[PDB]
C-alpha cells in the first residue's frame, strides 16, 4: 500500500496502486484506491479499506447533500474540517490515512490525514506502507511549480519506487491530474510487472471426476 | 406522552366512562353461565352468523388454562387482548408457585388489572364484562363476573348481555336444587335459559360444559336439536 | 390536434381558392365552415376582419 | 353537434338562430344558423 | 371565511387563508419605524431613523444596527424583543457555520437559515411566530453587495432596493421610480438617493442626530456604521 | 417544553378529514403549473412572477433538483415546501448510503408520501399545503408523479396544478398524445403556461427544468428566452 | 391548552362513540372490492375509481399488495393511510419469518395487525385509521383462507365479502348466488363479473375500470397471478352472451 500526491503549478497530481494484501497473502490485484469526493475533490485511502470506504461514501454525501444545498462549488477545507471533526470524535479506532486534494475557486489544495484527526497542508505527500521510497524520491526530485508531465513522471517513479521496494505493493499505477478545469481519472497508466505465460498444457476433459448425483431444473 | 384524566368525578358523585361503558356491555350479545356439583355448563347465544361463511373465529369461549374457561361481553376487540394478558399472567403464576391457577386468583388479576386501567392517563376504561368459570383443585366448581369498574363477584348462577335481567329473573324463578341434580339437566336448564332468551330461531346457541377434569367440550349441532326436542317435547307434554 | 386558430386561416384559403377557381357553392361552404368554426375563437384580432 | 348539455340549450339555441336570420334580414331561418348558434351557445358552454 | 380555532391558532381557514402571520405583520408596523436599504454598483447603505424622546435615557443603547459578523450587517424591524433574540440566533448560527465549515457563510444561506427556523414556529400551532423582521447586507465574492430581508413568516428574497415598516409601500414606490431610470449609482449616489427616500416620503428634513446608517463597501469589506460628523457631511452634501 | 400529543384532525359526521378538505383549498390557491413527459424525459414549467421590480429572481428558484436524474416543483405556498425539499434531499441521502444507488422515484415517492401522511395524523400539527410534480428518467422510461397533502400520489402522463387546472387540464386532454418530445412538451407547455398567465410572458415569469436519459437539468434564461421565443 | 383538545377516545353518553364510526361511515364511500371462493384460488375483484385518460398504469396493480410470498390484500379507504398498513405488517410477517423461519399463519397475521389497529381507537388522543381491507392466502393448516379487517380493530372469517358503495346490496345477491365447496375458480369468476356487473353503476364493464387477481396453491409456488387487461373482456363478452340467450328464453 502507497498512495501519493502532489501540487504542481496548476492542479494536483495523485497516484497508487492496486493490491490489497490480506496477511502475506495477496487477496487483489485490481484494489483501486483513489475515490470520488467531488468533481474537483478526491481522496486516497489507506489503512482499513472498509473503513476508508464507509467514511468517503458518507463525506462525498454530505458535500453531494451541503453543495445541492448551497447551488455551488465545494471547498476542500469543508471536507477537510469534516473528517478532522469526526476522526477525533471516534478516537483512532477508526483505521483510516488519508489524502485529502482539491482544486477549488481558491485553487489547488492538499491534505494529509492521520485516523487521530491531525491535518496539515503540504505540497506533497506519500501515506501508506511504502510512503518512505515514495518521500525519498519526492524529497530527491521535488521542485516547486513543476509542469505536469514532469508531475506523472515524478509521481509514477515514485510509486515505482514503492513497487521495487515494497512487498506490500506494486502493481498497476492508478493516476488522476486535476486543474482548474480538467480531470483526468486513469487507472492504467502502466504495467511494471506481468505474469508469466503457461509452458505445459493441463487441460483436463469431461468425464475425469465421479459424480453422484445431478440436478437439473430449467429456467426462462 | 399524552398524559390526560379521562375518567373524572361527577358533581353528584358518578363516573360517566365506566356508566357509558356499562351500556356498551349492556347491548352485547347475551352468555348464560351455572355451576353444577361436578360438571360446568356455560354458553353464549345469539350468534348471529351469515350461516354460509366461516364461524371457527367468531368463538367468544376461551380457556385460560386446562381448569379455567372464560366467556364474555361487550366488544370483541378489548376482551381479547386481556385474555392475552391473562394467559401470559397465569402461566406465570406456573413460572410462579407449581399448582394451577385459582379462579379467585385469576379474577382477582382481571379486575385488579381492570381499576388501575380506569385509575391511569388517557385511557378509557374497558368496555367488556366476563362471566370466568374454573373447577378448582379439590374439584369445587364456582364461577365469578366481573363489572367494568372491576369488581370480581361470585355467584351461583349469572347472565350478563343484552337482555339480562329479564333472564336473570327467569333464572331465579327457575334455580333450584333438583336441577344440579343431572349434568344434562342442568344443560336442559340452560337451554331452557336461551329459550326463554329471545327469539333464537333454533340454530342460535353455543354451549360448552367441563366435567372438573376434562377441557371444554363444544356439542355440535345434533344435541342443540335433541335436547331442544326434549324441551320442547317435555314442555309440550307439561302443557 | 390541439390549435383550432389555424383552422380558420385554411377554411378561409379554400374560400379563397374555390370561388377563385370558379366553385361558389362550394366556397360558400367552406365559408361557412369558417363561419361556424370561427364562432368559437376569443381573439380572432385582425382574421375577424379578414373574415369579414 | 350538441353533447347532451339539457333541454334548456335546446331553446337556448333554437330560440337564438332566428337573430341571425334577423340580423342578415332573412325571412327564412336556414340551417347554417343554427350551427352558427350551436357554437356559440357551447362557447357559453365553455365559458367557466 | 373562518371555521374553528383558526382565528386562534396557525391553522388553515375555510379560505384556505391562516390569520395568524398577518397579523404578525402589523406587528412590525406597531414599532413605529421605517427603515430603508439601497445596494449600490460596489456598496451596500442602510439607513434608519430612531426616536429618543428622553434625555433620560441614552441615545447610544437604541441602535437597531446589528454587526452579525465581521463583513455581514442587519437592521432589525418589529419589536425589539423578538429582534434582539433574532440577532442572538443569527450569530450563533454564523459561527456554527465558522466551527462546522472553516469560512465565511454567504448572506443567502444565513438568511435561508434564519427564514427555515422561521418556518417552525409557523409551522406549528403552538408558538408565537416572532413579530418583527429582518433585512441583512453581505459582500460576496463574484456577487459583490447584496440585500435579503427575511420576514416572520419564514419567506425571504434578494432586493435591490429596499424599504420596510410604516411608510414602507410609499417609500417602495419612490424607489422604483428612482431604479426605473437606471441610473448608474456610486457610493454617494446611494447614500443621497438613500436619504432622499424617507427624507422626502417622511418629508422630515432632519438633522444628523435622528438616524443612523450601516454601510460597506467593496474596498473596505467591514460593515461599519457612520459617525455623525460625516453623516452631516452627506446631510450638507445633499443640500445644494 | 413539548407537544400535545392530541390528532387536531378528526373525521365529520359526513366522514370528510375538514383540515385536509381545507388543504386542498390551500393548494387551490396556489400559483399555476404544468409538467409534462413525452418519450424521452420531462418538462417542467411553473409560473413565478415577482410582486414587483424590487425583486431579485434570480435568488430564489421555483424547480429544484432532488439528484442527479431527478427534478421536482410544486403548486402551493412558499416555506412548506423547501422544508420536504430538504427531507426529499436526506432520503435520496439515506438511500444512497445503504444502496451505493441513485434512487428510483417510486422508491422516493413511496417515502415522501409517508413522510405527509404520518405528519398529517400526527398529534398538534396543522397537515401540508402543497402538491408536488416529480420528475426522473430511472432506466431508460420517464416517470411523472403527483402528490397531495392527504399523501397519496398519481402516476400522470400531464396534468396541470395551481389555479385554473380544471381549464389547463382539459387543454392537455385536446393538446397532447403518446408521440412527443422534450421540446415539444416545452412548445404545448408554453402554450397552457400562457393560458393562465398575465400579459407578458418574459424570460422571468417561468421556471423549466426537464429530464433527460442525461439526467435532469434546469434552464437557464436564456435558452428560456429562446424558448419564449417563437412560441405560440 | 385543554381547550383545543377533541377527546377523540371517550364514550358517547349511549354508549358507543363517534370517531372510528365516522371512519365507518367514510369507509362506505371511495372504493369497491371483493373476495369470492369455494375451491382451489381465491379471487379479489376491485374496481378502479381513477379513470382519467392521462395515468401511466404502473405498479402492477392498484388496490392489490402482495403481503408475503403465499399471500395478498386488497385494501379500500384511505390510500395514504393504507400505505403504512401494508408495509407495516409486511415486516411483521418478515419478522416472523424470521423468528421461526417458517411463512406466517394467515389468520393471526390479521389479529397482529388489528391490535395495532385497536390501539389507536382505544388510547393515546389518536385519529384512527379509516381502512378496511380484505385478506388472501393459503397456509398448510387450512388451505386457502379469507379475512376482512374493518377499522374499529375487529377481525372476521368470511369466503365472499364486498365492501363496496353498495356492500350489502352485493351481500344481499352474493346469498342468492354461491354453492358451499363447488363454485369453481371460473365459476366464481363468472359470478363475480355478475357481482360488479349490479354493483357497477357505471355500465358496460370498462376492463381497465376494474382489478381482479387470483391466488391458487402450485406445488411449492401458491401463484398470485395478477390477470391481464386482454382476458377481462372475454369474460365480459361471456358474461354478455349468457345474459341475453337468459333473457330472451324468459
Amino acid at each position: 500500500t502507497t498512495i501519493a500526491g502532489v501540487v504542481y503549478k496548476d492542479g494536483i497530481v495523485l497516484g497508487a496502486d492496486t493490491r490489497a494484501t490480506e496477511g502475506m497473502v495477496v487477496a487483489d490485484k485490481n484494489c483501486s484506491k483513489i475515490h470520488f469526493i467531488s468533481p474537483n475533490i478526491y481522496c486516497c485511502g489507506a489503512g482499513t479499506a472498509a473503513d476508508t470506504d464507509m467514511t468517503t461514501q458518507l463525506i462525498s454525501s454530505n458535500l453531494e447533500l451541503h453543495s445541492l444545498s448551497t447551488g455551488r462549488l465545494p471547498r476542500v477545507v469543508t471536507a477537510n474540517r469534516m473528517l478532522k471533526q469526526m476522526l477525533f470524535r471516534y478516537q483512532g479506532y477508526i483505521g483510516a490515512a488519508l489524502v485529502l486534494g482539491g482544486v477549488d475557486v481558491t485553487g489547488p489544495h492538499l491534505y494529509s490525514i492521520y485516523p487521530h484527526g491531525s491535518t496539515d497542508k503540504l505540497p506533497y505527500v506519500t501515506m501508506g506502507s511504502g510512503s518512505l521510497a515514495a518521500m525519498a524520491v519526492f524529497e530527491d526530485k521535488f521542485r516547486p511549480d513543476m509542469e505536469e508531465e514532469e508531475a506523472k513522471n515524478l509521481v509514477s517513479e515514485a510509486i515505482a519506487a514503492g513497487i521495487f521496494n515494497d512487498l506490500g505493493s506494486g502493481s498497476n499505477i492508478d493516476l488522476c491530474v486535476i486543474s482548474k478545469n480538467k480531470l483526468d481519472f486513469l487507472r492504467p497508466y502502466t504495467v511494471p510487472n506481468k505474469k508469466g505465460t503457461r509452458l505445459g498444457r493441463y487441460r483436463c476433459e469431461k468425464g475425469t471426476t465421479a459424480v453422484l448425483t445431478e440436478k437439473i431444473t430449467p429456467l426462462e | 406522552s399524552y398524559d390526560r384524566a379521562i375518567t373524572v368525578f361527577s358533581p353528584d358523585g358518578h363516573l360517566f366512562q365506566v356508566e357509558y361503558a356499562q351500556e356498551a356491555v349492556k347491548k352485547g350479545s347475551t352468555a348464560v353461565g351455572v355451576r353444577g356439583r361436578d360438571i360446568v355448563v356455560l354458553g353464549v347465544e345469539k350468534k348471529s352468523v351469515a350461516k354460509l361463511q366461516d364461524e371457527r373465529t367468531v368463538r367468544k369461549i376461551c380457556a385460560l388454562d386446562d381448569n379455567v374457561c372464560m366467556a364474555f361481553a361487550g366488544l370483541t376487540a378489548d376482551a381479547r387482548i386481556v385474555i392475552n394478558r391473562a394467559r401470559v399472567e397465569c402461566q406465570s403464576h406456573r413460572l410462579t408457585v407449581e399448582d394451577p391457577v385459582t379462579v379467585e386468583y385469576i379474577t382477582r388479576y382481571i379486575a385488579s388489572l381492570k381499576q388501575r386501567y380506569t385509575q391511569s392517563n388517557g385511557r378509557r376504561p374497558f368496555g367488556i364484562s366476563a362471566l370466568i368459570v374454573g373447577f378448582d383443585f379439590d374439584g369445587t366448581p364456582r364461577l365469578y363476573q366481573t363489572d367494568p369498574s372491576g369488581t370480581y363477584h361470585a355467584w351461583k348462577a349469572n347472565a350478563i348481555g343484552r337482555g339480562a335481567k329479564s333472564v336473570r329473573e327467569f333464572l331465579e324463578k327457575n334455580y333450584t336444587d333438583e336441577a344440579i341434580e343431572t349434568d344434562d339437566l342442568t344443560i336442559k336448564l340452560v337451554i331452557k335459559a336461551l329459550l326463554e332468551v329471545v327469539q333464537s330461531g333454533g340454530k342460535n346457541i353455543e354451549l360448552a360444559v367441563m366435567r372438573r377434569d376434562q377441557s371444554l367440550k363444544i356439542l355440535n349441532p345434533e344435541e342443540i336439536e335433541k335436547y331442544v326436542a326434549e324441551i320442547e317435547k317435555e314442555k309440550e307434554e307439561n302443557e | 390536434m390541439d390549435d383550432k386558430a389555424l383552422l380558420v386561416e385554411v377554411q378561409l384559403l379554400e374560400s379563397k381558392t374555390y370561388h377563385a377557381l370558379s366553385n361558389l357553392p362550394k366556397a360558400r361552404a367552406a365559408l361557412t365552415s369558417a363561419r361556424t368554426t370561427a364562432n368559437a375563437i376569443y381573439c380572432p384580432p385582425k382574421l375577424q376582419a379578414t373574415l369579414d | 353537434l350538441m353533447p347532451g348539455a339539457s333541454g334548456a340549450e335546446v331553446k337556448g339555441v333554437c330560440t337564438e338562430a332566428g337573430m341571425y336570420a334577423l340580423r342578415e334580414r332573412r325571412v327564412h331561418v336556414t340551417q347554417e344558423d343554427f350551427e352558427m348558434a350551436v357554437a356559440k351557445v357551447m362557447q357559453k358552454d365553455s365559458e367557466k | 371565511s373562518s371555521a374553528g380555532f383558526d382565528r386562534h391558532i396557525t391553522i388553515f381557514s375555510p379560505e384556505g387563508r391562516l390569520y395568524q402571520v398577518e397579523y404578525a405583520f402589523k406587528a412590525i408596523n406597531q414599532g413605529g419605524l421605517t427603515s430603508v436599504a439601497v445596494r449600490g454598483k460596489d456598496c451596500a447603505v442602510i439607513v434608519t431613523q430612531k426616536k429618543v424622546p428622553d434625555k433620560l435615557l441614552d441615545s447610544s443603547t437604541v441602535t437597531h444596527l446589528f454587526k452579525i459578523t465581521e463583513n455581514i450587517g442587519c437592521v432589525m424591524t418589529g419589536m425589539t424583543a423578538d429582534s434582539r433574540s433574532q440577532v442572538q440566533r443569527a450569530r450563533y448560527e454564523a459561527a456554527n457555520w465558522k466551527y462546522k465549515y472553516g469560512y465565511e457563510i454567504p448572506v443567502d444561506m444565513l438568511c435561508k437559515r434564519i427564514a427555515d427556523i422561521s418556518q417552525v414556529y409557523t409551522q406549528n400551532a403552538e408558538m408565537r411566530p416572532l413579530g418583527c423582521c429582518m433585512i441583512l447586507i453581505g459582500i460576496d465574492e463574484e456577487q459583490g453587495p447584496q440585500v435579503y430581508k427575511c420576514d416572520p413568516a419564514g419567506y425571504y428574497c434578494g432586493f435591490k432596493a429596499t424599504a420596510a415598516g410604516v411608510k414602507q409601500t410609499e417609500s417602495t414606490s419612490f424607489l422604483e421610480k428612482k431604479v426605473k431610470k437606471k441610473f448608474d449609482w456610486t457610493f454617494e449616489q446611494t447614500v443621497e438617493t438613500a436619504i432622499t427616500c424617507l427624507s422626502t416620503v417622511l418629508s422630515i428634513d432632519f438633522k444628523p442626530s435622528e438616524i443612523e446608517v450601516g454601510v460597506v463597501t467593496v474596498e473596505n469589506p467591514k460593515f461599519r456604521i457612520l459617525t455623525e460628523a460625516e453623516i452631516d457631511a452627506h446631510l450638507v452634501a445633499l443640500a445644494e | 417544553e413539548r407537544g400535545y400529543s392530541f390528532s387536531l384532525t378528526t373525521f365529520s359526521p359526513s366522514g370528510k378529514l375538514v383540515q385536509i378538505e381545507y388543504a386542498l383549498a390551500a393548494v387551490a390557491g396556489g400559483a399555476p403549473s404544468v409538467g409534462i413527459k413525452a418519450a424521452n424525459g420531462v418538462v417542467l414549467a411553473t409560473e413565478k412572477k415577482q410582486k414587483s421590480i424590487l425583486y431579485d429572481e434570480r435568488s430564489v428558484h421555483k424547480v429544484e433538483p432532488i439528484t442527479k436524474h431527478i427534478g421536482l416543483v410544486y403548486s402551493g405556498m412558499g416555506p412548506d415546501y423547501r422544508v420536504l425539499v430538504h427531507r426529499a434531499r436526506k432520503l435520496a441521502q439515506q438511500y444512497y448510503l445503504v444502496y451505493q444507488e441513485p434512487i428510483p422515484t417510486a422508491q422516493l415517492v413511496q417515502r415522501v408520501a409517508s413522510v405527509m401522511q404520518e405528519y398529517t395524523q400526527s398529534g398538534g400539527v396543522r397537515p401540508f399545503g402543497v402538491s408536488l410534480l416529480i420528475c426522473g428518467w430511472n432506466e431508460g422510461r420517464p416517470y411523472l408523479f403527483q402528490s397531495d397533502p392527504s399523501g397519496a400520489y398519481f402516476a400522470w402522463k400531464a396534468t396541470a396544478m395551481g389555479k385554473n387546472y380544471v381549464n389547463g387540464k382539459t387543454f392537455l386532454e385536446k393538446r397532447y398524445n403518446e408521440d412527443l418530445e422534450l421540446e415539444d412538451a416545452i412548445h404545448t407547455a408554453i402554450l397552457t403556461l400562457k393560458e393562465s398567465f398575465e400579459g407578458q410572458m418574459t424570460e422571468d415569469n417561468i421556471e423549466v427544468g426537464i429530464c433527460n436519459e442525461a439526467g435532469f437539468r434546469r434552464l437557464t434564461p436564456t435558452e428560456v428566452k429562446d424558448y419564449l421565443a417563437a412560441i405560440a | 391548552s385543554r381547550r383545543y383538545d377533541s377527546r377523540t377516545t371517550i364514550f358517547s353518553p349511549e354508549g358507543r362513540l363517534y370517531q372510528v364510526e365516522y371512519a365507518m361511515e367514510a369507509i362506505g364511500h371511495a372504493g369497491t372490492c371483493l373476495g369470492i371462493l369455494a375451491n382451489d384460488g381465491v379471487l379479489l375483484a376491485a374496481e378502479r375509481r381513477n379513470i382519467h385518460k392521462l395515468l401511466d398504469e404502473v405498479f402492477f396493480s392498484e388496490k392489490i399488495y402482495k403481503l408475503n410470498e403465499d399471500m395478498a390484500c386488497s385494501v379500500a379507504g384511505i390510500t395514504s393511510d393504507a400505505n403504512v398498513l401494508t408495509n407495516e405488517l409486511r415486516l411483521i410477517a418478515q419478522r416472523y419469518l424470521l423468528q421461526y423461519q417458517e411463512p406466517i399463519p394467515c389468520e393471526q397475521l390479521v389479529t397482529a395487525l388489528c391490535d395495532i389497529k385497536q390501539a389507536y381507537t382505544q388510547f393515546g388522543g389518536k385519529r384512527p385509521f379509516g381502512v378496511s381491507l380484505l385478506y388472501i392466502g393459503w397456509d398448510k393448516h387450512y388451505g386457502f383462507q379469507l379475512y376482512q379487517s374493518d377499522p374499529s380493530g375487529n377481525y372476521g372469517g368470511w369466503k365472499a365479502t364486498c365492501i363496496g358503495n353498495n356492500s350489502a346490496a352485493a351481500v344481499s345477491m352474493l346469498k342468492q348466488d354461491y354453492k358451499e365447496g363447488e363454485m369453481t375458480l371460473k365459476s366464481a369468476l363468472a359470478l363475480a363479473i355478475k357481482v360488479l356487473n349490479k354493483t357497477m353503476d357505471v355500465s358496460k364493464l370498462s376492463a381497465e375500470k376494474v382489478e381482479i387477481a387470483t391466488l391458487t396453491r402450485e406445488n411449492g409456488k401458491t401463484v398470485i397471478r395478477v390477470l391481464k387487461q386482454k382476458e377481462v373482456e372475454q369474460l365480459i363478452k361471456k358474461h354478455e352472451e349468457e345474459e341475453a340467450k337468459a333473457e330472451r328464453e324468459k
